Order: C-alpha cells, then structure tokens, then sequence
C-alpha cells in the first residue's frame, strides 16, 4: 500500500507539470 | 498620478530602450493584448502559487535559495500594502529564468 | 417596456450591478470620499483602488433597522449565525470608508446579540417560559423599528445615517443588559446534568442580575424593567408547579427532566424524596405542603395571579413609592401569598 | 424610499407581467398569452352573481357538466393578477352545488310518479325553503369592497354546501 | 404553462447552489434556445462576454 | 472634512481622523488640500472628542474596585454628555442649511464643551489611578466641585446627585426593617440578638460628619432588633403603622435636589429619629 | 406586493407564490426587483400560508382513519384560524387605503401566528401517525395543553 501511494503522488506532479507545458 | 495608460508607456519606453513616444508603435500592440482575456492555469487557493515557486527552486538545483523565499513571504504578509500577492508572485514565476 | 418603468420607481439596484448609479450631490461636502479617493491615489505610490459596491446614501440605517430584528441580511455577510460584520466596500458618499465601516460596526454588534437571541427561540417548561418572555421584548421593539420605517418613505427624507441612532438608544442599551444576562443564562449546556440545574440556574441569573441594576438605577430604569419582564414569566410556570401541588396535591412535570426534583413516595413509610438545587427560604414551604398534601390525597378523613395583582398595586401607586429598595419588597408579597395557604394546608394535617 | 414593496400594487403588475413573458414562451403555440382586463370592481359585482345561478362576463355556464366555469386563460384582475384567479374557483364551486341543489328541487313530481315518494316531495317542500335563504343571505353579503370578506365568510358554508347537495345527487327515495 | 413554470422552478434550484449566477428571465431564454437546438458551449461564451461587458459599464 | 469631524467627535473614528488610542495627541491627518493653517485647528477639536472617548470607556469598564458608586457615577457621567451629542446633531442641520460653513465655525460652537471636559477628565483620572470606589466617589466629586468654573459647577452637583439617589436607596433600606443592601460592601453601614453592626471612618465623606452618622446607625439598628424579635413590636411598625409611606414620600421629594441640599438631609435624620421612636420609648418604660 | 400577498396566505397561489408539495409555498429564488432582504421576511410569511394549506385539507378530508372525534377535532381547529383570518382581513382594508407599505408591517403583525402554528401542526401529525381516534383524541390535546407557552 505504501508503494502504491508513492506512485500515486508521482502522477499527481507530472499531470500538474504537463498542465503548465500545456498553457504556454 | 499612475493611471495604467501612463504607467503601460513608461514600462515600452525602458524595456525597448527607446523614447517615449518612439515606443509607440509597440504601445497600441502591448493595450490589445492587455486587453484581451486570458486566465491563469493556477486559479484557485494563494497556497497553490506558492508551492509551484518552492517547487521551481528545486528544480533549477537551488534548494537554499527557496528557504531563503519562504522568509520573504511572512516579510510581505505582514506589511499589507498589496491586496493581490498572488499576481505579483505568478508574473515573477513566469518570468523566471537561470 | 417594463423593465424600464421599474428603474425608474424603485430605487436603483445595489445587490446587482446592472442599474446605473448616482453618488453626487450639489453640497460641496458630500463629494467627500470622491476628494478622498484622490488623496490617497497621488500620496501614496502604492495605492489599491478597491472595487466598491457603490450604495445608496443613507439608505444603510434600512439595513440596520432590518438587521437589529427581523431576519438574516443577505446583503452583508455573516460568517456564521452569531458573527455579524459589514462587507469591507460599502461606501456612501459623504464620509470615508473607513469612516463608515466604523458605525457600521457598532450596528453590526449590536445586531449579533438579537440575531443570536432569535436562534433561542424554539416556536422545559422554564425554557418555553423565557422564550415567551425574549419573544415579547422582541415584537415590542419592532414597533420602535416600524416608526422609523415610515421616516425614511416620508417626502422629504429628513433621516440621515446617524440622526435616528441616538433615538433607538434605550433599546440600544437594553439589548446589551440582555446580553450580559444570556451568556450567564444558557452557558450551562457542557455542565453535566441538563435536568434540573439549567432551568433553576437561569432563573436564578435572572434573580442576581436585578440587584446589579435595580440597586444603582434611576438614571436607566429601563434596563431595570426589561430584566423583570424576563423574570415574571420565567417564574410564572415555576410558581404555578407549586398552585397545583397543594390545591391538587400532586403537580404537572416532564418525562425526561425534573424542574425542581420534585417526587412523591409511592410505598408510604415516608411522604416525598428531595434532592437540593436552586428562592432558598421558599424551599423549605415547597417540602412542608407536600409532606401534608402526601396524606390528605391517600387518606381524607375527620398564585401567579395574586403576584401579578400585589406588583400592579405597588406599581399604581422595578423602583416603586410605596416599597424601598425596592423589587425584593414585591417579592415578600409573595412569600405570604405562598404563605396564607401554606400554613391552612398544614393545619389540615393535624386534622386527620 | 420606494422599492418595489413600497412602490405599490401597479409595480407588482408590471412586474407579473415581465416575470411571466419569459414563461410564456414556451406555453406560446407561435404567439404568447396576452392580458385580458377586468377591473376591481367587476369582481366584488361578479361574486354575487354566481351565487344566485347568473352569469356575468367571467362566469360562463357550461351545460355539459352543470357547473360554472372562469376564464382559463390569464386575466388581470385589476393590480391583483392571478392570484384572485384561483381564489374566484372557490366559490365558482360553492354556487355550482346551489345550482346542483336547484336542480334537483325540480326533479320530484306526482303527476303520475308514484315511485317519488310523498315524503320525497315533502324533502323538496323543506328543501326550497332552505334555498331562498341561501339567496337572502347573498342580498345581505353587500357591500363587497374585497374578496376575502366573501371568501373567509363561506369557509363555514363551503363544507356545508358538499354534505347538503351530495348526500343525493346514490338517489335515495320514499321509506329508505 | 403548469408544466414548463414547475421544470424551471426545479431548475432555478439547482442555478444557485451551483453558482451560476444568472438571473431568473435570463435562464428561461437560455432553456428556450436549447430546446430549439443550441449548442451549450457557444451559448455560455456568448453570456460570459456579455457579463463582463455591463460590469465595466457601471463603473 | 465636516462630516468625517462631526461623527469623530460623537465616538466613531475616520480614517482622515485616526486613533491613537488614548497615547499621544494626533488624531487628525495633515491634509494637502485643506490650507497649513486648517488642519492645525483641527487637531484641538479632536482634543476635545479623545476626551469624549475617554469617558464612553469609563462607562462600560464600569458597567460589568467595581463598586456600585463607582456605577452610579458612571450613569451620572452620561448625562453630563448629553448636551455635548445633542449640539453635535444639532450642528448637523447647521450644514445642510449652506456648504459654506467650515471648522470656525464648530470652533465656536463647541467651546461651550473647553470649559467642562478637561476638568471632568481630571474626576476620572484620580478615581482610576486611586483605584477609589464606594461613598468615596461622591466625596472625590464633591472635592472637584470645592473647585471653580460655572458650568463645572452645576455639571458635577448634577452628577453628584444621581449618585447621591445611590446612597437614598441604601440608607431607606436600612431604616425601614434593617435590610443591608451590599453587592460588594460599599456602602458605610458595615456588618462584621441584634447581629453586628459598625461604621467604617474609610468610607465616609467630609460632608457628613461623624457625629452625624451616628443618626443612621441607632436608628436603623432598632429595626433590626425586631426583625428577629417579633414585627407586632415595630417601632417603625409595618401593620399598624403607614409612617413608612410618610417616610417613602419624604424621600422622593427630597430624592432630587437642585445641586445638593445638606439642610434637607439632615432634617430628616431628625424626622425618622422621632415620632415612631416613641413606640418603643413606651415599651422599655414597662419593662 | 403587499395586498397580493394576502391571498398567497389565504392558500391561493400565482406563480409568483408557487406552491411545492414538498417544502411547501415558497418565493421563488432571485426574481428581477426583490431585495436580497425581502425575500428572507416573504419566505418567514409563507411558513404560515404553508401550515395554513395543510391544515384546510385536514378539515375538508374529514368532513361531509374514521372517527366522530376525529371531526370534532376538525371543528377543534377552525377556531385557530378564526383570529388568523381576521388579521389577514385587518392587513387588507390598511393596504386598500394607501398603496406604500413595508411587509415589516405584515411581519410585526402576523408574528403571534408564528408560535401557534407550528405548535398546532405536531398535534395532527402525531393524529395521523399513530392512528388514533375517539375519546382518546381528547387525551393528545390535553396533556400539551399542560405544556409551555400561554397562547
């Protein structure tokens, strides 16, 4: 479960950076 | 006085590195674009703004230099002259560079 | 079209921006917060016009008169039913904003207390009592707030902002001594056992709060009125528990809480059980009228409206000229109303 | 200082009517609903003209169900706009189980009917006597200056009226 | 007209939680375009430009 | 500026006119546009409103030592301020009738105010780094008005004598049965049979005597003697006497005063120290 | 609006007053020319027209469960409105003689039939709910009547 968080959080920063990419 | 139409000249002048009235030609172009609507990919939550700068920090391999930019913050909280941080601090994110 | 002829015979909207909009006058010191504004812009470097909602001179005592009784204001913001303050963009001409804020704000406090005291009122027997009682004071006060409606509608105007506010100042100041007594009243819902003491402590706050103003009144005697209102109908089911105990023998309680732990002893081999609570000497006549009533009802053999009468007796002749000092007097009226039937009752005991 | 409260009744109107024409759009076939006047005195001359079995212009008679009928559509009713429309079927309903009631008066004759009781008539006999009342009492409900003096009156009568007409018109006869 | 007064009624409901922050006659015209066929995201962009347009007004 | 000055004044800050908060004397702006002149007057006009919220402060401070004179002063005090917000109101109509009256004009108008604010802000200065309480207020009010100035004069004998109604209250309680009104044991009857009665020489004015005392101390302990022995024995009575109607009366009449009569408090020492003082004269006879 | 408010609480709504068969009549949300503040008195005014609907059915069900209590019971609480519509009739010739009003007016004077009416309506619902009629019917007025509250 521990692992599976982890991961989790990684998407969440990608999606937000690619959002930013998206705008400009 | 500093009505924006005054103050939006005086930016042209300084940053084109031209007079005032030779920045013109660039001052009708910069009035359609101030003018026409765009909408910040960070809308909501002034925390949101902030942890974006402090991720920047990082990023960039200057991890000492974002500690440095909480202190600021409380700086600027506290004297309460400004009523629209968060403009401020999106416009200098923006503009970042290395 | 319709939509025009309401814009013009209703006073132009400000809830809703979407009505054109007027702030001037032809008096060279109403135009103030214009020459305000333009101060500020040219001393300070760093100056933010704010976005102001523009109202509506003098039309901001309507919503205090709303506000101070009468029902939610959803043209100014409460944070909750208890915390009542004044959006930070009203402006009215002739003043600053600052300037404003700050009646506003005393207003605003003011109407928290009603606001509050109006969540009381549910539309036990104590509680329904006081309710009755806060709910009186309340539609009696609309009647001061309805006079003043009627000002503002009248041709000329006349009022301003601030020139009927030292006018609804007795109530103003009868509102506050009602907030002083309710805080001390109902701040007994954590305290353990909501049974019998938050009903006899509330009329025992009531009881400590007429010496506090009676005994240095007479310059407001009208906050001295206002506290026995609260308590001559708070005490009115309490006494009454005490009517139907003796001239019935047995009395009228809840079935889940005791008013004043009153019990009777089904099994005879004592008369009736007591549990001491919250005034002190009239216990005492309570435990000795039910010890002989417990008999006359299982073995014959061989108020409120006097109160009321001995209070308006001292009163057409609170302070009064015929008893000194003064509320306690009419009290000790009432310690032989109790008093002339107490001791009848008892001398039918040795009777039988 | 006027708001719309203290304006009047007539900015209620023009106001109904604005309120309504983004409705009506859609109610609209090709065209919407149009106004349709009465004044608020040919109300209060109305009100006791259906209770006595007449028409006036708002009370159209319909022989095919023996009961009145009020204008369906929208009608202005003087600066009180459609809200009298549904008070004014109230008592529509209380004069139609009169009319009902004076119906059946004439039904029992004993020209050659003998299954019509001679009690049955005698039922009549007590029954038109309780009908002429009914029309004396509306010769004393003036003056009508509002319709609730007229409406609040007949919250007695209106429950009255159901038992009274209805108990008959089942058919029971003679001994039973 | 008993119909279409109690759909809106429901819908004027739902325009104030979600904060659309529209008025009253506003929406029926705009559920009277729909049901002629409208597309939404055109019709929004078209309030949005409107809404903005009286704010600048006023003031 | 006129309207900004003229609700400051009643006790609601500007922002043009910003509070300090009773430390330091700037309590108007310098404005530009007013001339280097106007807006030098305009801070000795807000002297004589931060003297004014000096006093709304003393009110509820007061209104919760803490004593009840302290109270009674305190809703004697708001009267003294009651002609000082009606001419503020009635300044307001003053200019509406023309925009052509300025801050010379309220100069004028509110010096009325200069010769009783600072001198009632001397009253309330003493009572609150004293921290004094008790008949002692009257006898710091009393002391003030020892004093000059006319309208300071008849000012602080009419708040003299709203707090003098505190002390009518107290001492007829105590000569009817013996009732001892304390709620923070402020008044000079002390306590701590007949029970235990005693005078404290602390609490006491120079406007009563000792000697004079001593007139409300016999009496009032007679009452009390019967209020545990039997009531049918009362020399003031209470059945078969309606003298405490006659003494009800008195103090009423007497209840108000002008300034402050001494005259009139002390003959009714006499009175209620006689006539019903011969009701229990006839019993010791006896006994 | 004052008069026509009149007949919304007499129980005969426009579509201005509508009437729901769930939270009852109500004013209808942010309709153009009504002050945010109006609205929130109006809608306090039409829990009395809402109470007043739900109980003319109460009689008109039960006259002309089954009981010869249950209409007694009805006649029980048409007494209740009597003073209720003389104070809808009062409202009604003050606001034939002018037309400016404030319905701060109606709010001062119709609150009295704010705490009688919710107080009457636990009474029928506890009636229809536990389904009890007869002599019974006497005993569930009786012991509320005991209860707080003088009206």
């Amino acid at each position: 479960a521990i692992q599976i968080n982890f991961i989790k959080n990684m998407i969440e920063e990608t999606l937000d950076d690619f959002r930013e990419a998206c705008h400009r | 006085q500093k009505s924006p139409n005054v103050l939006l000249q005086n930016l042209c002048c300084r940053i084109l590195g031209k007079g005032e009235a030779d920045v013109a030609q660039q001052f009708q172009y910069a009035v359609r674009v101030i003018g026409s609507n765009f909408a910040p990919t960070v809308e909501r939550d002034e925390f949101l703004v902030t942890e974006k700068i402090k991720k920047e920090f990082v990023r960039q391999r200057r991890e000492a230099d974002g500690a440095l930019f909480s202190e600021l913050h409380r700086k600027l909280q506290s004297q309460g002259v400004l009523k629209n941080r968060w403009s401020i601090l999106y416009l200098l994110l923006s503009l970042s560079e290395d | 079209d319709a939509r025009s002829w309401l814009e013009q015979h209703i006073v132009h909207q400000y809830w809703t921006s979407r009505a054109p909009r007027f702030s001037h006058s032809s008096h060279l010191h109403s135009n103030l917060s214009a020459i305000w504004d333009q101060h500020l812009y040219t001393t300070d470097p760093l100056y933010t016009p704010d976005d102001k909602t523009i109202v509506t001179e003098t039309q901001v005592i309507r919503e205090t008169l709303w506000l101070l009784s009468g029902v939610k204001k959803l043209l100014i913001f409460q944070l909750n039913d208890g915390k009542v303050n004044v959006r930070n963009d009203i402006i009215v001409t002739h003043m600053t904003q600052n300037c404003l804020r700050s009646v506003l704000e005393q207003i605003a406090a003011y109407g928290q207390v009603v606001f509050r005291l109006q969540k009381f009122i549910d539309e036990f027997r104590t509680y329904q009592a006081f309710m009755w009682a806060l709910y009186k004071y309340f539609i009696s006060f609309k009647e001061e707030l309805t006079e003043i409606e009627k000002c503002i509608i009248n041709k000329d105007e006349t009022v301003t902002l601030a020139i009927v506010l030292d006018k609804l100042a007795p109530r103003l100041a009868q509102l506050k001594v009602l907030h002083r007594v309710f805080s001390t009243g109902i701040a007994e819902v954590p305290p353990d056992t909501r049974n019998v003491v938050r009903a006899s402590h509330l009329l025992n706050t009531l009881y400590k709060a007429i010496l506090d103003y009676d005994n240095v009144g007479e310059a407001s005697e009208q906050t001295v009125s206002l506290l026995f209102c609260l308590w001559v109908e708070t005490v009115r089911p309490y006494l009454e528990i005490v009517d139907e105990w003796i001239v019935h023998g047995n009395l009228f309680d809840p079935a889940k809480e005791f008013i004043i732990q009153r019990n009777k002893d089904v099994p005879f081999n004592h008369r009736d059980f007591w549990y001491a609570t919250y005034l002190k000497p009239v216990l005492k006549q309570i435990i000795m009228a039910g010890k002989s009533m417990q008999l006359l009802k299982n073995l014959k053999c061989r108020l409120y409206t006097l109160f009321l009468e001995s209070v308006q007796s001292r009163l057409q002749h609170s302070e009064s000229v015929t008893c000194q000092s003064f509320e306690l007097t009419l009290r000790s009226c009432l310690y032989p109303h109790i008093g002339k039937q107490y001791l009848e009752c008892c001398g039918n005991l040795m009777y039988t | 200082e006027p708001y719309v409260t203290e304006a009047g009744r007539e900015a209620f109107d023009k106001l109904y009517k604005l309120h309504e024409g983004g409705l009506q759009i859609l109610s609209a076939t090709t065209l919407q609903p149009q106004l349709v006047l009465l004044e608020e005195t040919d109300l209060v001359k109305a009100v006791l003209n259906v209770l006595i079995g007449v028409v006036s212009s708002t009370f159209s008679y319909n022989q095919a169900l023996q009961s009145f009928a009020v204008k369906q559509g929208v009608y202005i009713s003087g600066t009180s706009p459609d809200n009298v429309s549904s008070l004014l079927t109230q008592v529509a309903e209380y004069g139609t189980y009169y009319t009902r009631l004076s119906h059946f008066s004439l039904l029992t004759v004993l020209d050659s009917s003998h299954s019509n009781g001679l009690v049955f008539q005698a039922f009549t006999s007590g029954l038109r006597k309780y009908l002429q009342y009914y029309r004396a009492c509306v010769l004393s409900t003036p003056a009508s200056l509002t319709l609730l003096t007229i409406s609040f009156l007949f919250r007695k009568l209106g429950r009255q009226l159901r038992y009274l007409a209805e108990l008959c018109c089942a058919f029971p006869t003679g001994v039973k | 007209m008993s119909a279409v007064r109690e759909t809106m009624d429901v819908l004027l409901e739902i325009s104030r939680l979600l904060n659309t922050g529209l008025d009253m006659e506003t929406l029926s015209i705009c559920v009277r375009l729909c049901e002629q066929g409208i597309n939404p995201e055109a019709l929004s962009s078209v309030i949005k430009e409107l809404r903005r347009a009286s704010d600048t007004l006023k003031a | 500026m006129i309207h900004e000055l003229l609700l400051a004044l009643s006790g609601y800050p500007g922002s043009i006119f910003t509070w300090n908060k009773r430390t330091g004397l700037q309590v108007s702006q310098d404005i530009p546009f007013l001339h280097p002149g106007e807006t030098s007057v305009l801070n000795r006009l807000c002297k004589l409103g931060t003297d004014y919220i000096r006093f709304t402060e003393f009110i509820e401070q007061y209104t919760g030592l803490h004593g009840i004179y302290l109270r009674a002063f305190c809703r004697g005090l708001d009267s003294i301020l009651q002609p000082y917000r009606q001419a503020l109101l009635d300044l307001e109509q003053e200019f509406l009738a023309d925009p052509h009256l300025s801050i010379s004009h309220i100069n004028y108008s509110l010096d009325q105010f200069h010769l009783l604010f600072p001198s009632i802000m001397v009253v309330v200065e003493q009572i609150k780094s004293q921290k004094i309480h008790g008949c002692q207020i009257l006898e710091t009010v009393y002391k003030h008005s020892c004093g000059g100035l006319p309208p300071v004069r008849s000012a602080l004998e009419k708040t003299l004598a709203v707090c003098h109604g505190v002390m009518y209250k107290q001492l007829s309680a105590w000569m009817l049965h013996g009732l001892l009104l304390d709620q923070y044991e402020e008044f000079f009857v002390r306590q701590g049979s007949l029970k235990q009665f005693s005078l404290r020489a602390e609490m006491l004015p120079s406007y009563i005597p000792v000697r004079v005392a001593e007139k409300i101390l016999f009496v009032g302990e007679s009452v009390q003697m019967f209020e545990n022995q039997n009531v049918n024995m009362s020399r003031t009575g209470s059945i078969l006497k309606n003298q405490e109607d006659t003494f009800a009366a008195e103090l009423h009449r007497l209840k108000q005063q002008p300034l402050f009569s001494l005259v009139d408090f002390e003959s009714v020492l006499d009175r209620i120290r006689s006539t019903v003082a011969e009701h229990l004269w006839k019993l010791m006879v006896e006994e």
